[PDB]
C-alpha cells in the first residue's frame, strides 16, 4: 500500500509563511515525482509545481514563482512545500500527489497523479485564533436503535477550521457521525460528533471523544457518562 | 485553463458524457489528458490517463476519448455512487486543470430526516451557558426548514443552522443550534426543534 501522510492544519496572518510536509511510504521515494496541488474551499484544483526527490530539481507554476519553494529529505522520505508572503486567497487545502509512473517512464511527470495525501487546510486570516470548548452529550435512546443509544460531544466556539474528533482513540469507528460545522454570526464555528452504542454497554464501557484543534494547539479528551 | 461544464445530470442506467476543451497546443497536440473523480471531503482519484487508459481497479463504466481540441469522459450505466465532481487535466507546458463538473444523478427517491435533539449539558450550565443541539441526517433532497419553539411560541434569536451538506450515502445532513442563557432554559416548560422536509414535519422536545 502506497501512503502519503501530510502535516496538520495551520492558521497564518497575512504576510507570513507556511511550510507543509508530506511523508511517503509504500514505494521507493526517490523514483517518482511529487506534485503539490491546492483547492480553495468550494473551488477547483490548482497545480503548484513538482519536485524530483532524486536530485531535488523543481518546476513551479508561473503563478507562484518567487513565492514557493519545494524541498525533500530523502533520509525520512518527506517532501516539503513552503509558501511565503501569504494572502487570504491562499486559504486552501494543500495536497501532495505522486506521479503515475516512475521517472524512467516517457512523459513523467506530465501523465497524472495516482496517490494523494489526505490534504492540509491552511487558513490565512487576521482574525483571532480561538480554541474550542467541549461539552459531553449524555446518551439518549429516544432516536435510533433497537437496543442502542446515541451519545456525543459538542465542540463550540473555535475559529479557524478544522477540528477532528475520534472516539476511544480510534478504537471506536462504527456508528460515528461527525457533522459539518456551522459558522455562527459571531464568526466562530461549532460542530458535534455522535456515536451510536449498545445500550447494555453504558454502565460498563467508557466512551471518550478525542477533540483535536491543531490551529490553536488544543486537544481535549472528554469522557461522556450517563 | 481547460473548459468543462460546471454541472451535468443524468438518469440511472443511462450514459453521460463530460467535455473538456483545450487548444491545439495542449489537448490537440498530446495524448496526455487525465480525469479525476472527487467525492465530498476526500482527495481526487485518478480515473483516466493518456486520454483513454484506466488505472487498475477503476470500473470499466468509465471511458475516455478525444477529438480535435476536446477530450470526453463517458460514464455508462450511471449509478447513484457516481455523483461527485469530475476534473479533467492536460499537459500544457505545465499541468493544466479544467474548472470541474458536478454530476447529479436524477430519480433518487425521497428520504425523510432522522432527528436527534440534545438538551444543554450540566457542565455547560455550570459555565453559565446553554446550547440545544438538533442533529438532522439521512434526508433527500437536500432542502430542510428548521424552527424552534419556547413552550409553544416561536424563537428566532440565538438560532444558527447549517446549509444541508452531502454525506457519503448521497443523503444530506444538517445541524441547528439554539443558544440560551441558563435562566432562560430553566424558566420554560419545554423547548422544541421542528424539522420540515418535503411538507412533512418532525418535532422533538426537551425539558429541564
Amino acid at each position: 500500500q502506497v501512503q502519503l501522510v501530510q502535516s496538520g492544519a495551520e492558521v497564518k496572518k497575512p504576510g507570513a509563511s507556511v511550510k507543509v510536509s508530506c511523508k511517503a511510504s509504500g514505494y521507493t521515494f526517490t523514483g517518482y515525482y511529487m506534485h503539490w496541488v491546492r483547492q480553495a474551499p468550494g473551488q477547483g484544483l490548482e497545480w503548484m509545481g513538482w519536485i524530483n526527490p532524486n536530485s531535488g530539481g523543481t518546476n513551479y507554476a508561473q503563478k507562484f514563482q518567487g513565492r514557493v519553494t519545494m524541498t525533500r529529505d530523502t533520509s525520512i522520505s518527506t517532501a516539503y512545500m513552503e509558501l511565503s508572503r501569504l494572502r487570504s486567497d491562499d486559504t486552501a487545502v494543500y495536497y501532495c500527489a505522486r506521479e503515475m509512473f516512475d521517472s524512467s517512464a516517457d512523459w513523467s511527470p506530465w501523465r497524472g497523479m495516482v496517490a494523494w495525501g489526505q490534504g492540509t487546510l491552511v487558513t490565512v486570516s487576521s482574525a483571532s485564533t480561538k480554541g474550542p470548548s467541549v461539552f459531553p452529550l449524555a446518551p439518549s435512546s429516544k432516536s435510533t436503535s433497537g437496543g442502542t443509544a446515541a451519545l456525543g460531544c459538542l465542540v463550540k466556539d473555535y475559529f479557524p477550521e478544522p477540528v477532528t474528533v475520534s472516539w476511544n482513540s480510534g478504537a471506536l469507528t462504527s456508528g460515528v457521525h461527525t457533522f459539518p460545522a456551522v459558522l455562527q454570526s459571531s464568526g466562530l464555528y461549532s460542530l458535534s460528533s455522535v456515536v451510536t452504542v449498545p445500550s447494555s454497554s453504558l454502565g460498563t464501557q467508557t466512551y471518550i471523544c478525542n477533540v483535536n484543534h491543531k490551529p490553536s494547539n488544543t486537544k481535549v479528551d472528554k469522557r461522556v457518562e450517563p | 485553463a481547460l473548459t468543462q461544464p460546471a454541472s451535468v445530470s443524468g438518469s440511472p442506467g443511462q450514459s453521460i458524457t463530460i467535455s473538456c476543451t483545450g487548444t491545439s497546443s495542449d489537448v490537440g497536440s498530446y495524448n496526455l489528458v487525465s480525469w479525476y473523480q472527487q467525492h465530498p471531503g476526500k482527495a481526487p482519484k485518478l480515473m483516466i490517463y493518456e486520454v483513454s487508459k484506466r488505472p487498475s481497479g477503476v470500473s470499466n463504466r468509465f471511458s475516455g476519448s478525444k477529438s480535435g481540441n476536446t477530450a470526453s469522459l463517458t460514464i455508462s450505466g450511471l449509478q447513484a455512487e457516481d455523483e461527485a465532481d469530475y476534473y479533467c487535466c492536460s499537459y500544457a507546458g505545465s499541468v493544466a486543470f479544467g474548472g470541474g463538473t458536478k454530476l447529479t444523478v436524477l430519480g433518487q427517491p425521497k428520504a425523510a430526516p432522522s432527528v436527534t435533539l440534545f438538551p444543554p449539558s450540566s457542565e455547560e450550565l455550570q459555565a453559565n451557558k446553554a446550547t440545544l443541539v438538533c442533529l438532522i441526517s439521512d434526508f433527500y433532497p437536500g432542502a430542510v426548514t428548521v424552527a424552534w419553539k419556547a413552550d409553544s411560541s416561536p424563537v428566532k434569536a440565538g438560532v444558527e443552522t447549517t446549509t444541508p451538506s452531502k454525506q457519503s450515502n448521497n443523503k444530506y445532513a444538517a445541524s441547528s443550534y439554539l443558544s440560551l442563557t441558563p435562566e432562560q432554559w430553566k424558566s420554560h416548560r419545554s423547548y422544541s426543534c421542528q424539522v420540515t422536509h418535503e411538507g412533512s414535519t418532525v418535532e422533538k422536545t426537551v425539558a429541564p
